[PDB]
Order: structure tokens, then C-alpha cells, then sequence
DNA sequence: AATACTTTTATCAACGCAA
RNA sequence: UUGCGUUGAUAAAAGUAUUGUUUUUGUACUCUAGAAGCUACAAAGAUAAGGCUUCAUGCCGAAAUCAACACCGGUGUU
């Protein structure tokens, strides 16, 4: 009922979500009309947003919260392509269109160079997303490679020397 | 076919039908008239039977489809064998009658393979006329790469300001309802 | 200067074919006319603003017979230039109201806009309606690619040019392609002979190699477009190292020098010339081709 | 044994690779691509939605032709005179008899220009002044009055009255058009008996019918990827329901709503934990007993 | 169509195919060569594109059917757009390939309307050649008075001394069995 | 081919509470 | 690096309204019921060229994706 009332914002969406998602609900019309006027009454409180967690993990965690005074990141600490590199991370993490384009063309350059020559240990990029991406791919592929974050060709040559 | 004065009248009629300024036509590559020579050709001066073969074939190739030149030959066979046709109507009116007889045979025998579309015609300067004519083809007779073996070419003379609809069913219904307005 | 470059190719086919603006033309006699000609019309949108008066006096100090009212209602134009003598249109508006036309009484229509003969007709698309009287066009028609042909009986190259508006959704299945007969018309207009051999096709930012036959020189270009569509085979080129060609810089012996603006509009339809196409890797490994296939790609 | 280096820019990457034990260049290169302009997607989106508006206007006129031909009032639509004043017939048919062909003219002109419906800030002040005018007349009477008084009817145009100057505009709400069409159709129903009540419900459905912003385009058999009738055979209920985000650790589960029991007990627990008996005591106290607040919770 | 040197080779090939003495052909009414001028035309002297339009159209009208000139136009469209065809085979061999493709489409789609017969060709002196070629038509596309809209024209190159049988079924079986011997 | 309105979803920053 | 509460910037997608440009027609203005098609107002048609089937609160068309070719997500060369 919270899902149906949060997402839908007017009468027909609320009504047909209450009639169609609650299987064999058999709701009356009076309570539908009063939920319509209730959603109309609170727009600043009820159209707040969506919680960053899911109901599966939170139903995993609401009983556990009580018995110990423990915080969420430490609680989750306590509970715990085959050669080429993916386009998953670079198509998902988009800050700008410009950053997305430039980093994916650079990663195509990177993987062409690692196909042609061989193995590596030092990769230099003139941020942290691409860093831990390459670091986890190289640990998962068991390769010790340290990635660290005319004119541009010369400058890349200079920082490859540096 | 046969090249004579009736072919000259048919050429001038279909040029006045598809092109709206005459200098869109007589300056095409392969045809390539000049202004004084075009006035000589148009106003009865030059005999069409002693001209170049490639120029008259280029004019006929621009104005007519490949199936339509065959229908010109067949209507020329039927026309010069009757005194009613020869002494009553000019040749381009009988060619219109022959063409609509073939269209009605297409609509009667196999109605569910008649397709159509909007035809596009290049001028002398490279720019085309969008919507110059109406193409009507049989979909069974396709050669490949967008070519059809049996294909005709019409022009609508309606007085209403509503365009031909798109889609197979809607355009087929328009063609069946406006069978006196196209020519 | 042994550095290699690597560009990205632009080969998309359904882009902006033209403006969506519908223009009007008239047939008239303007300037140095020995015959009638077709003229794209224009319009001053409103004369009482700051821009409309400036555009009016610009047209007036260029040529007085460009205005359509100058040729179709002259005495009203005399009553238009009596205000411009003694002041301007805004002052007439704030004293006497709207500039009405000539009439017997004060009952003519008001004058807010004025049409004129703007320019001559260039690249267009004829979209004239059924029951119309003058031509109606769409302008700003962009180029897409080039097909390079070569015949042996003259020993020189010929060059085609396709636009974005030369393709079409077709009439039976809704595919995006160009027919073979319209392609024969485009081949006929650009001067390509029927018995030439198709070499390759060029998109924008596609690496071209020009070699000579008498003095063994080599130049490398980027293709841009298929400019100057009055005389044939002219191709616009761009450098391989930089972005511009500023100056009267020389390139090779037989081509010449760049013009004063900085644009490289050459004519590659000549003898004593030879063309290759370069297909680089993403690391810059130039591979040279001479024949692409058997026929140009026409169905998409 | 080799070291890779990249210089990342807006439209270029310069790249190199070295050996570092000798220091000779193994490769150098420059890769150049065009920039990621967001002005082109704005152009493409604007043109797509404008094309949809033009399409749906023409389809309203087509649906009106189909309704008028199915009920048998007019046979062909080629002899209709396009040189009659539609506002004069629209205000005349409120009390008199429209002659079966001027009725089609009046209804076609009314369905060509319906109104706004977001109302139910100078622009707001002008449309409220126009609503303050239309409380006693229909909009057809307003437009005919503006026509035969000032000569102009359309656009936004200013007129100098005897003592004041006011800019006029052609924007009315849809409710006024619906009221006027209902009045005209009831009077012509009193005159002409071929316009049944199902004709009036179908015409008013053509007139005031709009889509919902959470529906999108499409139909049951039209299968759009921009609307709720997805092309995979299913049918969504709200198209912003497949855009709601994922979980933070299990990236295949939908999120929860902030305004339920579960997230709210989780948030009170997270603010309370930085024992169990008075946790449950405070939780049942805030749950079941009313007149609540933060100062009251600290009390 | 297009008039060039390939049309000259096609004309000389089909003249050598149907007529057995060349002076049966070049003295026909409407064509009307002379002996020195025919040797000028045949041996490469005269360019075909600047001749009279009526003479070249009379030669093409004698050697080809009305549907076959349309197929010449369509094969000319397809031939000059491919380097395999343009640099491997001459134009008359590709026209033969196009013609047999159309015949196979006729035999596959509607086998029970294919009729045929023996063709008869008039010489320059008024006397005809009996059995000059084999006519193949579709019976559904009849205009009247013994004319067919879709009609083709072949010649058998068999090595056996047995003639084509008569009757619809027997001649259809002969055409289906000898599909490599006709040309 | 531009100017007025309505709505949804998501992401960056920075200002604090905690780790 | 991760969660909560504020407010700025942005991106993607959806629903509407009023003009603008342009064609015909009518009315006014002009010249002798005709003509010119300038200058206004009003209807109706079109609004990137076009195209589809299911017959309708119908639908698609201006972005990004990119070196080609041959053999089992990989594999070889100009």
C-alpha cells in the first residue's frame, strides 16, 4: 500500500494499482476514495522519495538490529569476458557524457595495447572508479599491476617516464 | 517502337505533366538542348525521326517507366489498325485509356499484391522534386534492390487538398476510390 | 615527427536532411538580369523595432528594387520614404500611429512587415504543393559520403556525392535505402561514365592518400565533403596533423596552394593522379587498400 | 616490464608505452574523437515530441470524420465550404438550428483549438483575467466579440481602449469548451434526432481526451518502447515503475518506499542505536500513542 | 533505354541468331542499309549514338519483343552497377541470364498458364521464314486479337533431330526438359 | 519553429550527524 | 568508502497549449464586373524527404554505438 501510494500521484493510477496489484484484494470504493483524498492531503510528506535499501536486505536486518548496539557498515562487514575487460562499469557510472565517452575510448585503447604486447605492472592515467575497476580486474585475474591516477602524445610519454 | 509525330506530342504532354518549368527538363544530362534549339524542337521545326538515337531514347527513358515503353508499343500496334481511334482521338488519350485498362486488370485479378508509393524526380541541377508522381507496382514481380518488373506511374488531378494516405490498405482504398482523378 | 594519429569515422545515415523552414520563391528580374530567375524571398519581421529599421536601411542602401512593394505598389513606397526624409518609423508610431498604405481615405491596411528578393536558389528540395503557382523549397541540404569511380579510357578519377536526403523509406517494407535507378541519375549528373570501376567510398574523417605518377610524391588528407556542386569532382580536404589549413601553404606539386581563407577545395578529377584509402587501427597502424568490394552499399 | 601511460582530455587521448630499464619509446599515439554534445539529444527529443503533437491533432480531425460518417449525417467531405465563419455558427447554434453541414464546421473548428487543463507569473495573470471574463459567456462569444470589435482574433495582441491598454490572448480552459459543446449538442438534439447520446459521449471523448503522463504513447496492439504497452508482450501500469533504483549491495532488487513501517522503524533504530526492552518500549509508545513529536520524544 | 556499343554487339548477335544470310536483315523496310554502308556499320566504322532514332528503333523492334526491350532496360540497370559483371562477361550473355531467370520464375509461380508456339519472321522480299524462333507467353495476360502483354522469344540449340511437340502439355514438358538447350 | 504550462525517475557537488 | 536530513547544478523520458513559416480560397485596400498578388484579416491543407498495420485515448523518422576480412566468448593477417 505504501508502494502504490508513493509511486502513483493521482486517482486512476492509485485506483488501478490498488485494484490490480493486490491479488484478490476485493477492496471497496469508499476506502479507495478516502485513500485518494489522503494522498491528495499529504504531497510533501508522502512524495518524499524512495528508500535507498530494499525490502529483502532490510527483512534480513530488522530483527538483528535489536540485540546488539551495532552500526550498519560494521554489521555488513560482520555478515559479509574472460581475458578482456568489461564495459559494465564504464557504461553504468556516468558523471557527464564527456567523461563517459573519454574514459570508454581510453579503455578501448588500454585493452588494445594489452592485447598486442603482453603483461603490465604500471599503468598511469592523467578517478577512483576506474582505479578500483582496474585493480579488482587485475587481482581477479591474478596480475600484480599498479594503476595510478603531438602534444598529448608527448605528455603521455612524459608521464609514462615519470 | 515507332518514332513519329505522335511520339513528339506524347513527349510534350508528359513533360508538361511532370515538370512545372520546362528548363528543368531540356537541360538534363543526356538530353542537353539549347534555348533556340529547344524552341526549334517545340514549335514544330525539327523532325523527330532524323535526330540522334541516344537523345530521343534519353527523353523517353526519363519520362516513362520500363513497362510503360512496352505498353506504348502495344498501344501503337492497336491504335493504327482502327479508324475510330485514328480519326477521333490523339495518341496520348488512347495511351491513357490503355494504361487504365491495365491498372483495372491488376486490381481485379490480384488485388492483394498491388503496392504504391511516392515518386521522386531529379532536375537538371541535381535537386529533386519530391512527390512528382504516384508509383504503382505488383509486389510479386520484384527483382531485388528495390526494383520491380511490372510498374506503372500516375498523377492525381484531384480538387481536394487532402494527400494520399500511407499504408497498404489505406493507399489501396484511395486508389480504388479515386479511379477517375488519376491520369 | 614520426607520431601516428587516429581519428574516428562518421558514417551514420539518418541525420538532419534539411531545415524544417518552408521558403518561398518568385521569378523576377534583379540586378544584372538578361532573363527571369528564381529568387528565394525574405521578410523583415517588424519594422518598428531596432532591428527592422536597420535591416530596412541595409536593403535600401544596397538596392531599392529588391522590395516587392517597390514593384507592386509604388505610391505607398513614396509615402514610406516621406518619413525617412524628415526624422524614424517608431517616431511616426508614437505620434500618428500605424503606417497605413496609400488610399483615398484613411482606411488602408497597416504596414508591419515587408518582403523582398533575398537571394538566388542553390541546393534545395522541391516541396511545391498540388495547386500552387510558384516554387516552394527547403534549404540547407547536407552531404553524407562520396563514391570514387575510375575509368580506363581516359585514365582519371571521377567523384560522386550523396546527401542525407538522397535516401528514402521504401514503399513495400519500410527499409531505408536508395534505388538503383535514382543512383543512375546521380551518376549521370556528376559526370561518371557507365563503364567505370567502383573503387571505394569515403565518409567524413576518413584518411585519404594522394600519390602522383610522374614525380613520386605522397600526400595524406582527411576527407570532409563534396563542395562546389556546379563544376565537377571538387573535394574539400582537411589536414592530418592539425585542424586547419590557414595560409597559402603548398601541399604537393600538381594540386597547388591553399586559398586565402584556409579552405582546401581541390579538384581530384585529373590525370597524373592516384588515390588510396587508409584504414588505421586504434593505435594508428595504417593499412592501405585499393579495392573495397564489388558494388557500393545502397541498402541499410 | 613495460609501463603504460594515458593523457585523457575532452576529445582526445594521448597514449604512450615505455620500458623504464632502458628508456626507449615502444609506442606513442594520439587518438582524436568529437566531443559529447548534449545539444543534439535535446534537438532530437524536442522534434520527436513536436511530431507527436502534430500527429495527434490530425488524428483528432480524422476521428471526427469517422464519427460523422458512421452516424450517417454527411456522406462526402469534398463539397464542404471552407469560407464560412465558424464562430458565427458556433454562437448561432446555441439557440437556433444548424443545417447539418455547418454543425460539422462548428465541431471541427472547436476540436482544432481546445484548451489548457493544468489549472483546474504574468501569463497566469492574463489567463486568470480571461477566466474572469468567461464566467458569464462561452469562449465562442468572447472570440466573436473580439473579432467584430477589433478585427483581430488570434495570437497575443494588445488593444488601446478609451482609457486603458490591455493585451489579449486566445487561451481558455477545456471545461468552457466542453460546456459550450454540450449546450450546442443538446440544442441540436432538440432539433435534429440523428445525434443520439452516444454521439455526444463519443464527441466529448474526442474533445477532452488526453493521455496521462505516466502512460506514454501506444495502444494495446501498438507496442511502443516509450509507453506502458512494452514491445515484449507485457503491459506496465506506470512507466516510472521500472526506473526506480536498485539496492546498494544486491543489484537485482527494487528499492523500498520511504513512507512505510519498515524504513521508518529502520531509521528510528539507526538514530537510537548511536537496550532491547526500552527499545521495544519506545517503539510501541511512538507507534500506538499519538500527539507525538521530537521534543516530546526527548521529554 | 541506353544506346551504346553494347547495344551494337547485342544487335549483331541476335541478327546472327535469327537470320542466316545477313542481307535478309539489312534491307528491310525502315532499316534500309546499303552494302558499303552495312560494311561500315558492321566493321566498327559508324558510331551508333548519332544515327537516326527511327532506324535504331526499327532494328530493335524487329529483333526483340515488346517485353524484351523492358528486360533490356532492367538488365542495363543491374549490369552497370557491378564490377563482376562489367569486367567478366559481355552484355548479351548477361541478357541471356536475365531472360532465363524470368522464364524460371514463370515456370515456378504459375506453371498452368505458360503457352508456346512457333514464330514466323518476314524477310526483306516479303517471304517469311517459317519456324524462326519459339514464342513463350502467359495466357492470362492477353489483350485480344492474338496479342499477349508478357511474351518472350527463344531459340533451341539442341543436337538431336527431333522437333518440339505440339499441344500444351507436350510442349510444356519439352520446355521443362530442355532448359539448357534454348537460348 | 519557437514560446507558455504540468509531471516522473536518476546522478553529481556542498552543509552537517555518526563509522 | 557507507547510511540519514537539508539545496544547488544536471541528465533521460512523458503529457499539453498558443503562435511562427508556407499554399489555395474569401473579404478589404489598389487600377480599369475584369486585372495586379503588394499590404492586412479569417477559414482550410502542410510543417524535416517519407513509411507501417492492428483501424485506433494508433505507431516509427534529426542521439550514441565503429578498421576490415577468414577459422573454431576467443583465434590468424594487408
Amino acid at each position: 500500500l505504501a508502494y502504490v501510494l508513493t509511486l502513483n500521484t493521482e486517482r486512476e493510477g492509485i485506483q488501478e494499482a490498488l485494484e490490480h496489484e493486490f491479488a484478490d484484494g476485493s477492496f471497496s470504493q469508499k476506502q479507495v476514495d478516502e485513500l485518494v483524498q489522503f494522498r491528495k492531503a499529504n504531497s510533501s510528506i508522502f512524495g518524499k522519495g524512495w528508500h535507498n535499501f530494499s525490502v529483502k536486505l532490510m527483512m534480513e536486518l530488522i530483527p538483528e538490529l535489536y540485540e546488539t548496539s551495532e552500526e550498519q557498515m560494521t554489521i555488513l562487514t560482520r555478515l559479509g569476458k574472460t581475458k578482456y575487460i568489461d564495459e559494465k562499469l564504464l557504461t553504468e557510472e556516468i558523471y557527464n557524457p564527456v567523461v563517459a565517452k573519454s574514459v570508454r575510448q581510453a579503455i578501448k585503447i588500454v585493452n588494445a595495447a594489452i592485447k598486442e604486447y603482453g603483461d603490465f605492472d604500471n599503468i598511469v592515467i592523467e578517478s577512483r572508479v576506474v582505479l578500483n575497476a582496474l585493480q579488482e580486474h587485475f587481482r581477479a585475474h591474478k596480475i600484480d599491476t599498479k594503476v595510478s591516477v603531438h602534444h598529448h602524445a608527448v605528455d603521455a610519454l612524459i608521464i609514462a617516464a615519470s | 517502337m515507332k518514332i513519329n509525330d505522335d511520339i513528339k506530342e506524347l513527349i510534350l504532354e508528359y513533360m508538361s505533366r511532370y515538370f512545372k518549368f520546362e528548363n528543368d527538363f531540356y537541360k538534363l544530362p543526356g538530353i542537353k538542348f539549347t534555348d533556340a534549339n529547344w524552341q526549334k524542337f517545340k514549335n514544330g521545326g525539327t523532325d523527330i525521326e532524323k535526330m540522334g538515337a541516344a537523345r530521343v531514347n534519353a527523353m523517353l527513358d526519363c519520362l516513362f517507366d520500363d513497362f510503360e515503353l512496352a505498353m506504348i508499343g502495344k498501344a501503337q500496334t492497336n491504335y493504327y489498325n482502327d479508324n475510330s481511334l485514328k480519326m477521333n482521338m490523339p495518341f496520348y488519350t488512347y495511351y491513357d485509356m490503355f494504361k487504365k485498362q491495365q491498372l483495372l486488370k491488376w486490381l481485379k485479378n490480384n488485388r492483394d499484391d498491388v503496392i504504391g508509393g511516392t515518386g521522386r524526380m531529379y532536375t537538371a541541377s541535381g535537386n529533386y522534386i519530391a512527390n512528382a508522381y504516384l508509383e504503382v507496382a505488383l509486389e510479386s514481380s520484384s527483382l531485388g534492390s528495390g526494383s520491380y518488373m511490372l510498374q506503372m506511374r500516375f498523377k492525381d488531378y484531384s480538387k481536394g487538398q487532402e494527400p494520399i494516405p500511407s499504408g497498404r490498405q489505406n493507399r489501396l482504398e484511395w486508389i480504388e476510390n479515386n479511379l477517375e482523378n488519376i491520369r | 615527427d614520426s607520431i601516428l594519429f587516429s581519428y574516428q569515422v562518421d558514417s551514420k545515415f539518418n541525420r538532419k536532411i534539411s531545415d524544417a523552414t518552408i521558403y518561398a520563391t518568385r521569378q523576377a528580374k534583379v540586378g544584372k538580369d538578361k532573363a527571369d530567375e528564381t529568387y528565394v524571398l525574405g521578410k523583415i519581421k517588424d519594422i518598428y523595432t531596432q532591428d527592422g529599421y536597420d535591416a530596412f536601411m541595409k536593403i535600401y542602401k544596397k538596392d531599392k528594387s529588391k522590395f516587392l512593394m517597390y514593384r507592386h505598389d509604388p505610391q505607398t513606397f513614396e509615402k514610406v520614404i516621406e518619413p525617412i526624409l524628415e526624422n524614424p518609423f517608431l517616431k511616426y508610431k508614437e505620434e500618428h500611429g500605424y503606417i497605413r498604405k496609400y488610399s483615398k481615405k484613411g482606411n488602408g491596411p497597416e504596414i508591419k512587415s515587408l518582403k523582398y528578393y533575398d537571394s538566388k536558389l542553390g541546393n534545395h528540395i522541391d516541396i511545391t504543393p498540388k495547386d500552387s503557382n510558384n516554387k516552394v523549397v527547403l534549404q540547407s541540404v547536407s552531404p553524407w559520403r562520396a563514391d570514387v569511380y575510375f575509368n580506363k579510357t581516359t585514365g582519371k578519377y571521377e567523384i560522386l556525392g550523396l546527401k542525407y536526403a538522397d535516401l528514402q523509406f521504401e514503399k513495400g517494407t519500410g527499409t531505408y535505402k536508395i534505388s538503383q535507378e535514382k543512383y543512375n541519375d546521380i551518376k549521370k549528373k556528376e559526370g561518371v561514365d557507365s563503364d567505370s570501376e567502383f573503387k571505394f567510398t569515403l565518409y567524413k574523417n576518413d584518411l585519404l592518400l594522394v600519390k602522383d605518377t610522374e614525380t613520386k610524391e605522397q600526400q595524406l588528407f582527411r576527407f570532409l565533403s563534396r563542395t562546389m556542386p556546379k563544376q565537377k569532382h571538387y573535394v574539400e580536404l582537411k589536414p592530418y596533423d592539425k585542424q586547419k589549413f590557414e595560409g597559402g601553404e603548398a601541399l604537393i606539386k600538381v594540386l597547388g596552394n591553399v586559398a586565402n581563407s584556409g579552405q582546401c577545395k581541390k579538384g581530384l578529377g585529373k590525370s597524373n593522379i592516384s588515390i588510396y584509402k587508409v584504414r588505421t587501427d586504434v593505435l594508428g597502424n595504417q593499412h592501405i587498400i585499393k579495392n573495397e568490394g564489388d558494388k557500393p552499399k545502397l541498402d541499410f | 616490464d613495460l609501463v603504460l601511460g594515458l593523457d585523457i582530455g575532452i576529445g582526445s587521448v594521448g597514449v604512450g608505452i615505455l620500458n623504464k630499464v632502458t628508456g626507449e619509446i615502444i609506442h606513442k599515439n594520439s587518438r582524436i574523437f568529437p566531443a559529447a554534445q548534449a545539444e543534439n539529444n535535446l534537438v532530437r527529443r524536442t522534434n520527436r515530441q513536436g511530431r507527436r503533437l502534430t500527429r495527434r491533432k490530425k488524428h483528432r480531425r480524422v476521428r471526427l470524420n469517422r464519427l460523422f460518417e458512421e452516424s450517417g449525417l454527411i456522406t462526402d467531405f469534398t463539397k464542404i465550404s471552407i469560407n464560412l465563419n465558424p464562430y458565427q455558427l458556433r454562437v448561432k447554434g446555441l439557440t437556433d438550428e444548424l443545417s447539418n453541414e455547418e454543425l460539422f464546421i462548428a465541431l471541427k473548428n472547436m476540436v482544432k483549438h481546445r484548451g489548457i487543463s493544468y489549472l483546474d507569473g504574468d501569463y497566469a495573470q492574463i489567463v486568470k483575467e480571461n477566466s474572469k471574463q468567461l464566467e458569464t459567456k462561452t469562449p465562442g462569444q468572447i472570440q466573436l466579440e473580439r473579432y467584430q470589435t477589433y478585427g483581430q482574433l488570434r495570437g497575443d495582441f494588445t488593444v488601446e481602449k478609451d482609457g486603458k491598454k490591455h493585451r489579449l490572448i486566445n487561451v481558455f480552459p477545456t471545461s468552457a469548451y466542453r460546456s459550450e459543446a454540450l449546450r450546442i449538442l443538446q440544442t441540436q438534439q432538440e432539433f435534429n434526432p440523428q445525434i443520439t447520446d452516444e454521439f455526444i459521449n463519443r464527441y466529448l471523448e474526442i474533445l477532452t481526451g488526453k493521455r496521462k503522463y505516466y502512460h506514454g504513447p501506444g495502444n494495446e496492439k501498438s507496442r511502443t518502447d516509450y509507453g506502458r504497452y512494452r514491445t515484449s508482450g507485457e503491459t506496465l501500469d506506470n512507466i516510472f515503475g521500472i526506473l526506480i533504483g536498485k539496492c546498494t549491495f544486491y543489484p537485482d532488487e527494487f528499492r523500498a518506499a520511504k513512507a512505510s513501517y519498515t524504513a521508518q522503524e529502520f531509521n528510528l533504530l539507526n538514530d537510537l542505536n548511536n537496550s532491547k526492552e526500552q527499545k521495544n518500549q519506545i517503539i510501541n509508545y511512538v507507534k500506538n500513542e499519538k500527539a507525538m513529536g521530537p521534543a516530546k520524544l526527548f521529554k
